[PDB]
């Protein structure tokens, strides 16, 4: 998949079809993290960095960051 | 015989600032040290992250200095050509007119050549200040 | 050269990594401060200068 | 006069330095031909043709980290000056010519009087030597100022097309809660497509003008190199 | 392109045979040899010394290009204006009644 | 094993890459800045007025004559110019003091 | 730790041989394997034929 | 004796003050320039000379053999000529760093001698001089040091239009 | 006017100003002070190298002999291209 | 060598001494080469007294060319002796490290004064007289072995890299030589497996095509100074005339057996100017006539028979590869037990990490089988 510009690499399977055939998956020897593994979202499972914060709180805090620089003249204007 | 010419001279011990020195290395190495961090004649890297990071340090910083050092000559200088002509004659004014008149200031920068020009031009019969007014 | 490195599937993965979540942030401040500008000059108590036809860069650099 | 500034690079140099104090491969390289000169093995050279490597590598360092970086807004190109670039040209190009002359083999240049015995020495053959003595001045000269216009001109576009994107974004976005905004927003879609567009194309540009900016110095060389077969 | 390898003594061909402005400058004509360049021209063909023809182009280009060039342009006599204003030679000299310094001695 | 990238000091690299790896070309560019300098280091009052300012030249305070004063004031003093000699006046002391009594 | 090809490499960058390809060398020593023991019977027998001639 | 420490403060001053160079001095100085090209022909000859004496007994033959670009039958005779002289007795062929002294250094101490005498000659030149350049020169010599704004504080000779300033 | 402005460098820090004339005389000070001492004996390179290529482009300037007029190189006003002086 | 104020101390108290015992060796070695040069002049070949014109063929750049510019005296023992060939050959070496110090002090007057200083502080631009003890002279020595240990190696690596970048061996016996050619000098190389590169260079490129930078690192490596190189004829006349010299000596001792009789001292200097025996290594008469009689054996029966030695870029390398010690590894091996990466440890890994550790784990087969079925299943869903 794709991001703009940065795409998700994919690892090139190794094993033919017969010898892949007889492979046996055992997903309780897999970490919590990776189980159901799914290539097309690989980090749906994957632990926030900082608990609590969500994607939105962050884009809102960059919003508010910028509405402060646009907005902090008119509240506390300086001479010059 | 004075100075060497060999780079195995050395001036300080080899365990000199070691901690510090590992930490920054560490910094270093950690995400450009990677197989597909492969980089083009040394200037882009394939590591994602790293354009994620320093595109908007880079941008925000340039965008800073702009708006703090650049820009505001202009501003200063439309702020004393029109209001007397003089630095005093701004500093006569209050913050709130100062502050109307600076985003007059980036109003007209907004308009640039895509907008009316009656922000420059005074239309025949206008009764606000011309030209010569302070003259 | 655009090879690998973590790439979030959707906007809520943008917080599975520091780099991401800067960039987010970062985002965030682009987009919100057009609404900003919006809602600041096009103010109805906005005035334009009354001096404005004294002078303008027009005229100097002319 | 004497103006002291600085270049646009230090935050740059800082990361070298932090991503550099440990050795890395390179294996992807703008102007590789640099290093493949010869295609046809037994074939060797006397003269120094290697020596191009270590200036087109830093000088393809150098230009990437100014142009590709310009795009990022308000990230200067300090050394954006006509003649500025024409002193760099100068240099390269007249360093490798006066290693040529210096050699002091004038069969060198036999290949400057151009045609057969058959046609006229005098008003034929002699006029093209003067064209080409010329011409070669003359790639010089197009070298530089190619590299100096497509900035200009990239960059120029770059600048009005962002005013105006910004101009009807600020005072034409309320059109999306009006009865217009259909208009509005196809008007938006195309920016958005024009913007994306703009900065791949520059993107490309810029490297394909590095990759054409080392390629005419390499072709300089190139004409005057003779290459000897091994017995 | 490809090597060069200067002719022998027997594959240069007679000067006789060469050729110049007008016609060949045989017997009771060699001294016009000198004079005409384009036999001079077809002769150092001839003879595969084309470089006396190549050299001294380029070199001459070499030199407007980087030294006169900008000495012209810098330091270079334009044209000279309708009204001159010559010298009339009367600065310099010193005054009556002045006493030079000796000379060292 | 010794080779002069790793084994000898940044200066002495320095010199050694630019007198028998590039002499030509630092001959060059020492040659190009020797021009530079020697007629293009030059920008007279008018020019700077022109195009020398960011903004533009500030009229309102003439920061060009406030220099150009304190350059001659310092020449003047350091030097103990008579700045009353005829030669710059093109007159005579008592006639500049017969001037000043009149105006 | 493995000095030689350290020493092999630094030598040519310094002296301007800036490319990491060899084909011609690599030609030269890409079919060189540890032979088996059947060829060195053989090889051994060649060898002995020419000492008693 | 070093002249040239002497005299470069005495041209840049001549520069600045050419308004007040007389003729004389123009004629000086073009005398000047003619001896520093006669010294450079000379030199030049003699550095043609040592390279032609010291010169291969095979790059002579080369040189001033066949073939013939005229052929006109004077240049023949006169390579033959020349050709025989050198050839005739033993010369000294040195190759190397050897040629490149013995070419150089006697032209090098030439030019150098002659530059060095013919700017002696200039210097007692313009002290000779009855002009204001004359006594500028004869004053730096005196007391070491240029006197600048010397024509106008001597109050030297003005074109009949331009003496208002003297006029105090 | 503005699109073109945007074309200038951003960390211009500080100007100085000096004159031809000034610091000529100070770098001639300096050569003749190094210059001067007498283990340095004129016939050696190193002297003729400092002197001689002055010493003619000094001479080739006295010796000039132009009929027009070449306006003085630091005047005040070198923009209008009617009033060379 | 770096430069010390022992040696300062050594340098300035020999240094008027050593001046007058320099002038003294200059009469002699002057009259030795008037000798030598007029046998020269006078039994030479016509294209070696005429020094013929032999021009590359690429740029036409006139160089000695090692057939005709170059000339065994086989008849020179009745004149001149080996010893004072020898003589001469030290004293060409110290003559030319000295015009080059009096010429930088003609050209830069009393300011060489102190760079006199750096210059006294080392041994290795000092001429041997200045050495009046045996400890003084073995100090020279090490600093001249130890410039010839700087400079060999890379113009053993230049030769062989451009060679094996731009050509190939014709045959096996070729590839074979010119692999033991370049081996370090902790193995014996055999000089008869070693010849044929000899010809197989000279159809790469003969002493008349040798460019400016390898004669440069070779002028290095021969003690013989560099600045100011100027164009490449000139100490490529250096060398050729001190290999000349070399040759000439070599062709007696061969023909008179001197080396049998030749004394142990006497010996090591022979194969020093040959380059042939360091003097750190502290070789032993075995070793040193083992040396000599490998040289004689590269150079082959036709240098006796007509005095045409082989290719002079072979023989340089050849005889420069004593100087190519063994690249140095010092450290017990216990310390391969280490880690290089601790400093690391405490950042962990990412989500990027832990991906790439899951998929090309231990798991990686159960991984990829899951991973392929699932996109087969999603496939066919599709269709
Ligand atoms: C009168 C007012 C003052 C000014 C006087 C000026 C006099 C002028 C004379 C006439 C000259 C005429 C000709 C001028 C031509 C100019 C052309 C020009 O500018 O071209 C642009 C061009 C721009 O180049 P660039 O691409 O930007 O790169 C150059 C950069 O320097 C970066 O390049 P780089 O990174 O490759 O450089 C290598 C770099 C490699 O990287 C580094 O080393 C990193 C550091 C970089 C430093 C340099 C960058 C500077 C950044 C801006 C300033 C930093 C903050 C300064 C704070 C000042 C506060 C007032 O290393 C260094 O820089 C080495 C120096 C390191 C110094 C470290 C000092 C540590 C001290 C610690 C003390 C601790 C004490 C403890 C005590 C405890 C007690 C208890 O400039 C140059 O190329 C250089 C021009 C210089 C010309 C010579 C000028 C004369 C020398 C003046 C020295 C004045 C010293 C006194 C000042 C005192 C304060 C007021
Ligand atoms: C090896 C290198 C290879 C790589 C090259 C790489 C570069 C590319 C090549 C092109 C160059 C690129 C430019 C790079 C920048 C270099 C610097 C530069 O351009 O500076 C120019 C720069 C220009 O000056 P400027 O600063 O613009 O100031 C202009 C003023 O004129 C300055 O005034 P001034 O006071 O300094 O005097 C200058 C004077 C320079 O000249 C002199 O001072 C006097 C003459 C000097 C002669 C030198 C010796 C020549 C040989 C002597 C004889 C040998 C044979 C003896 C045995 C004979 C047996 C019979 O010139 C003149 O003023 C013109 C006077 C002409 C008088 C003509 C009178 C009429 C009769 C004679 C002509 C017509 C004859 C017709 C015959 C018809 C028969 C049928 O400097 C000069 O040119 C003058 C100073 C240097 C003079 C050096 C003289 C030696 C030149 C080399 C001669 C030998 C080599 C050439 C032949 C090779 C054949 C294989
Ligand atoms: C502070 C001091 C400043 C000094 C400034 C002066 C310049 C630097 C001085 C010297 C620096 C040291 C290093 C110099 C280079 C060393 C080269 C080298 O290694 O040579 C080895 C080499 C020894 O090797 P070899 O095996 O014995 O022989 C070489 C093989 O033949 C080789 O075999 P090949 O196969 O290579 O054969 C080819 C070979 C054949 O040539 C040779 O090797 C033979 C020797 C050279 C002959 C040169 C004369 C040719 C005939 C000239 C005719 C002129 C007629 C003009 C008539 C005019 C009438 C009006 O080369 C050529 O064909 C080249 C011919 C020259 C072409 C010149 C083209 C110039 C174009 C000019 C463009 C325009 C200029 C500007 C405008 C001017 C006019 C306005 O040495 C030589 O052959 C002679 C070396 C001479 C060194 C230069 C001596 C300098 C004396 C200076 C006196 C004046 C001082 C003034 C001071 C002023 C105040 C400070
Ligand atoms: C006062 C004015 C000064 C002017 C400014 C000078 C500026 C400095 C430049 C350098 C000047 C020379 C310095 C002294 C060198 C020592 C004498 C010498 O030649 O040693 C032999 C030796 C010859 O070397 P090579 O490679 O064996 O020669 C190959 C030949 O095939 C060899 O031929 P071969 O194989 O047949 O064997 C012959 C050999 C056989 O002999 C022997 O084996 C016996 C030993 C003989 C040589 C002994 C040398 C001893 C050196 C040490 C002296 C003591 C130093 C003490 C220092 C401490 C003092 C307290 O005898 C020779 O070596 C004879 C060589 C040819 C004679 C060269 C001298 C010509 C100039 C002198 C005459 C000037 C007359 C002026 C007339 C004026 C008219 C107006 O010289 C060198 O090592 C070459 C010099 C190395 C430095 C080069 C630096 C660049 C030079 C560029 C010059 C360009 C022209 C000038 C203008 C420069 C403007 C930038
Ligand atoms: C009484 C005695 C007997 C009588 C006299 C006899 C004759 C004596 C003379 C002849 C002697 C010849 C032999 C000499 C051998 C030694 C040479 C040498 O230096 O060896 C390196 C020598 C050490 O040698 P070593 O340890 O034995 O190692 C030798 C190895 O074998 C390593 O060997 P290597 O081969 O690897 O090393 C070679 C290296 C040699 O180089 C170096 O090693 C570099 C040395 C300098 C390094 C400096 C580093 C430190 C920088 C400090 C900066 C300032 C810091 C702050 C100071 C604050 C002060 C308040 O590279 C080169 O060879 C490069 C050559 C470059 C040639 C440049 C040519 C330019 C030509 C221009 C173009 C022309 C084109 C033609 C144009 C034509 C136009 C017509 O270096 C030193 O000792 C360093 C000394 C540093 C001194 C302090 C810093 C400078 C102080 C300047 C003070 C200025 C005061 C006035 C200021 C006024 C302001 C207004
Ligand atoms: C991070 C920043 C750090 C700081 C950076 C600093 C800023 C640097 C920026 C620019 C750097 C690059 C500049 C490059 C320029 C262009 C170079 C070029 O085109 O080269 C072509 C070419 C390249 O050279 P090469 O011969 O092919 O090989 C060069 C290799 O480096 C040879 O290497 P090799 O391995 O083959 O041989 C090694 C060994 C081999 O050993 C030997 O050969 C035996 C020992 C030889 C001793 C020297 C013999 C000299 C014989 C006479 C030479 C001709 C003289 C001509 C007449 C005199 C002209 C002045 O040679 C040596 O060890 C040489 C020792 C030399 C030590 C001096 C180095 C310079 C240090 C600074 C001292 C001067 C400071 C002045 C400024 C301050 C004043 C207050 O140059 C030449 O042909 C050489 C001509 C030399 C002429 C003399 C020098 C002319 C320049 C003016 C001198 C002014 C003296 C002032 C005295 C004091 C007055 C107060
Ligand atoms: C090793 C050589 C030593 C030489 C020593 C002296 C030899 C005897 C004197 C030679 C002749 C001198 O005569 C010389 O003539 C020329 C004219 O031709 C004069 O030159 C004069 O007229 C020419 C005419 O073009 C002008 O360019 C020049 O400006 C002017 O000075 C010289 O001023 C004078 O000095």
């Amino acid at each position: 998949y794709n991001m703009l510009v940065f795409r998700d690499p994919k690892r090139r399977p190794q094993l033919s079809e017969e010898e892949r055939a007889k492979v046996v998956v055992n997903q309780a020897e897999w970490p919590e993290e990776f189980k159901d593994f799914d290539p097309d979202d690989p980090y749906k499972n994957s632990p926030e960095i900082i608990k609590g914060m969500s994607s939105w709180n962050l884009f809102l805090w960059g919003v508010e960051c910028a509405f402060i620089y646009q907005f902090y003249e008119l509240v506390f204007p300086k001479s010059i | 015989v004075l100075f060497s010419t060999y780079r195995s001279s050395r001036l300080v011990s080899k365990e000199f600032l070691h901690g510090p020195v590992m930490r920054f290395r560490a910094l270093g190495e950690y995400y450009f040290q990677r197989a597909w961090n492969g980089t083009l004649n040394w200037a882009l890297p394939g590591e994602y992250r790293l354009y994620a990071v320093m595109i908007p340090f880079i941008y925000f910083y340039h965008r800073w200095h702009n708006d703090h050092t650049l820009d505001r000559d202009h501003v200063e200088k439309a702020m004393i050509m029109r209001w007397g002509g003089t630095l005093e004659d701004v500093r006569k004014l209050s913050a709130k007119d100062q502050l109307r008149v600076r985003c007059f200031t980036d109003i007209e920068k907004l308009y640039s050549a895509y907008g009316p020009k009656d922000t420059y031009l005074q239309p025949p019969g206008d009764t606000l200040p011309g030209k010569d007014f302070y003259r | 050269m655009l090879l690998g490195g973590f790439v979030p599937r959707r906007f809520s993965q943008f917080n599975r990594d520091p780099c991401w979540m800067f960039f987010i942030f970062s985002v965030g401040f682009w987009l919100g401060e057009y609404p900003a500008m919006m809602i600041k000059y096009n103010a109805r108590d906005l005035v334009y200068d009354p001096h404005r036809y004294v002078w303008s860069h027009h005229d100097d650099h002319h | 006069m004497f103006l002291f500034f600085f270049c646009d690079l230090f935050w740059l140099r800082l990361l070298l330095c932090m991503y550099y104090c440990v050795w890395s491969r390179l294996c992807f390289i703008v102007y590789f031909n640099c290093l493949m000169l010869i295609f046809d093995f037994l074939l060797f050279c006397l003269f120094d043709l290697y020596l191009f490597v270590g200036l087109c590598l830093f000088l393809l360092l150098w230009f990437m980290l100014f142009n590709l970086y310009s795009l990022i807004l308000y990230y200067c190109i300090t050394y954006l000056n006509l003649y500025l670039l024409f002193c760099i040209v100068f240099l390269l190009y007249i360093a490798f010519l006066f290693l040529f002359c210096f050699l002091c083999d004038f069969f060198l240049f036999n290949n400057l009087l151009v045609g057969d015995s058959f046609m006229d020495v005098f008003f034929i053959r002699f006029l093209l030597c003067f064209l080409e003595c010329f011409s070669l001045l003359c790639r010089c000269l197009s070298t530089f100022l190619r590299l100096f216009c497509n900035l200009l001109s990239s960059h120029f576009l770059l600048l009005m097309f962002f005013d105006f994107f910004y101009f009807i974004f600020v005072f034409f976005f309320y059109g999306v809660f009006c009865y217009w905004f259909i208009l509005f927003i196809f008007v938006f879609c195309f920016c958005l497509l024009f913007y994306v567009f703009l900065y791949l194309l520059d993107l490309f540009a810029a490297i394909l003008q590095l990759f054409i900016f080392c390629n005419m110095i390499l072709q300089l060389i190139m004409d005057f190199l003779l290459f000897l077969l091994f017995v | 392109g490809e090597l060069f390898v200067r002719p022998k003594l027997e594959e240069i061909p007679p000067a006789d045979q060469c050729r110049g402005f007008f016609g060949p400058l045989n017997d009771s004509l060699k001294f016009l040899r000198l004079l005409d360049i384009k036999w001079m021209m077809n002769r150092a063909v001839a003879m595969r010394r084309e470089y006396l023809i190549a050299t001294p182009t380029l070199f001459t280009f070499i030199w407007m290009f980087t030294w006169k060039g900008a000495v012209i342009y810098f330091w270079g006599d334009r044209a000279p204006p309708r009204r001159m204003d010559w010298n009339t030679e009367e600065t310099g000299r010193l005054p009556l009644g002045f006493k030079p310094t000796p000379a060292p001695l | 094993v010794y080779t002069r990238w790793k084994c000898d000091r940044l200066p002495v690299f320095q010199l050694k890459l630019f007198t028998q790896e590039y002499p030509m070309h630092a001959a060059v560019g020492i040659f190009t800045i020797i021009f530079l300098w020697k007629h293009m280091s030059h920008c007279s009052e008018e020019t700077e007025r022109k195009y020398g300012w960011w903004a533009g030249y500030p009229y309102w305070r003439d920061p060009i004559a406030r220099r150009n004063e304190t350059k001659y004031k310092q020449m003047i003093i350091n030097n103990d110019v008579d700045i009353t000699h005829p030669k710059w006046t093109g007159c005579s002391v008592e006639q500049l003091e017969e001037l000043s009594r009149v105006v | 730790w493995c000095p030689e090809v350290r020493d092999r490499a630094e030598l040519e960058v310094d002296i301007t041989g800036w490319q990491w390809w060899s084909p011609l060398e690599e030609r030269r020593l890409l079919p060189v394997r540890l032979r088996s023991v059947n060829e060195v019977r053989e090889i051994m027998s060649k060898t002995q034929a020419k000492k008693s001639a | 004796t070093k002249y040239e420490l002497k005299m470069q403060y005495f041209d840049e001053w001549m520069i600045r003050w050419r308004k007040f160079q007389t003729e004389s001095d123009w004629e000086i100085e073009k005398g000047r320039q003619w001896w520093r090209r006669f010294n450079m022909a000379v030199s030049g000859a003699l550095f043609c000379g040592l390279v032609l004496y010291t010169s291969g007994t095979a790059t002579l033959k080369r040189q001033y053999g066949l073939p013939h670009f005229f052929d006109i039958g004077v240049d023949g005779q006169a390579k033959e000529t020349m050709l025989k002289t050198l050839t005739s007795r033993w010369r000294y062929t040195p190759q190397g760093y050897g040629r490149v002294l013995i070419t150089g250094v006697p032209t090098y101490i030439l030019f150098v001698t002659l530059e060095h005498y013919r700017e002696r000659r200039r210097m007692q030149q313009y002290l000779q001089q009855n002009t204001v350049f004359g006594e500028q020169m004869r004053r730096l010599l005196s007391t070491g040091k240029i006197e600048e704004y010397l024509p106008v504080n001597i109050k030297a000779t003005l074109p009949a239009s331009q003496q208002a300033i003297y006029n105090y | 006017s503005n699109p073109a402005d945007h074309f200038r460098p951003n960390l211009k820090a500080l100007t100085l100003y000096a004159e031809r004339q000034h610091y000529v005389d100070r770098w001639l000070h300096v050569k003749e002070r190094w210059l001067a001492p007498w283990y340095l004996p004129w016939w050696s390179p190193l002297f003729q190298l400092g002197t001689w290529y002055s010493q003619r482009s000094r001479n080739l300037f006295l010796v000039e002999n132009h009929l027009s007029y070449r306006p003085y190189k630091f005047r005040r006003n070198d923009e209008d291209r009617n009033n060379p002086y | 060598m770096q430069g010390s104020w022992s040696v300062l101390k050594k340098n300035c108290s020999n240094f008027f001494p050593g001046l007058l015992a320099f002038a003294q060796q200059t009469q002699e070695a002057y009259g030795i080469w008037l000798r030598i040069y007029n046998r020269q002049q006078k039994y030479g070949p016509t294209d070696f007294v005429e020094q013929s014109e032999t021009f590359s063929p690429d740029y036409h750049k006139r160089f000695h060319s090692q057939d005709k510019n170059m000339w065994v005296d086989k008849e020179l023992c009745t004149e001149v002796s080996q010893k004072e060939v020898a003589r001469l050959m030290t004293y060409k070496l110290d003559m030319w490290r000295m015009a080059h110090c009096a010429g930088a002090l003609l050209a830069t007057g009393g300011y060489a004064i102190p760079f006199g200083l750096f210059w006294l502080a080392n041994d290795t631009w000092v001429p041997s007289s200045f050495n009046l003890t045996g400890e003084e002279l073995r100090a020279w020595r090490e600093a001249q072995d130890l410039y010839r240990y700087r400079s060999a190696p890379s113009y053993l690596t230049d030769t062989k890299w451009h060679f094996d970048f731009h050509a190939y061996p014709w045959n096996e016996t070729q590839e074979r030589a010119w692999d033991d050619l370049f081996e370090k000098n902790d193995v014996r190389r055999d000089p008869k497996v070693v010849r044929p590169a000899a010809e197989m260079y000279d159809g790469f490129i003969k002493f008349e095509l040798i460019r400016r930078k390898s004669l440069r690192h070779l002028c290095r490596s021969m003690n013989i100074p560099t600045f100011p190189m100027l164009a490449r004829l000139c100490n490529g006349t250096r060398v050729r005339d001190y290999w000349n010299l070399a040759w000439c000596e070599d062709y007696m001792v061969i023909t008179q057996r001197l080396h049998e009789s030749m004394t142990d001292e006497e010996l090591y200097d022979y194969a020093w100017r040959r380059y042939l025996a360091p003097y750190d290594k502290n070789l032993n008469r075995e070793q040193l006539m083992e040396r000599v009689e490998d040289y004689f054996e590269f150079l082959g029966p036709d240098f006796v028979a007509h005095g045409k030695a082989p290719n002079l870029v072979i023989l340089t390398n050849y005889v420069l590869g004593y100087y190519n010690d063994p690249a140095y590894l010092e450290g017990d091996i216990s310390e391969l037990d280490k880690n290089d990466y601790d400093h690391l440890a405490s950042w962990g890994k990412d989500a990027f990490l832990r991906r790439l550790e899951f998929e090309n784990g231990p798991l990686r087969d159960q991984v990829e089988a899951h991973t392929q079925r699932l996109l087969a299943e999603r496939a066919a869903i599709a269709k």
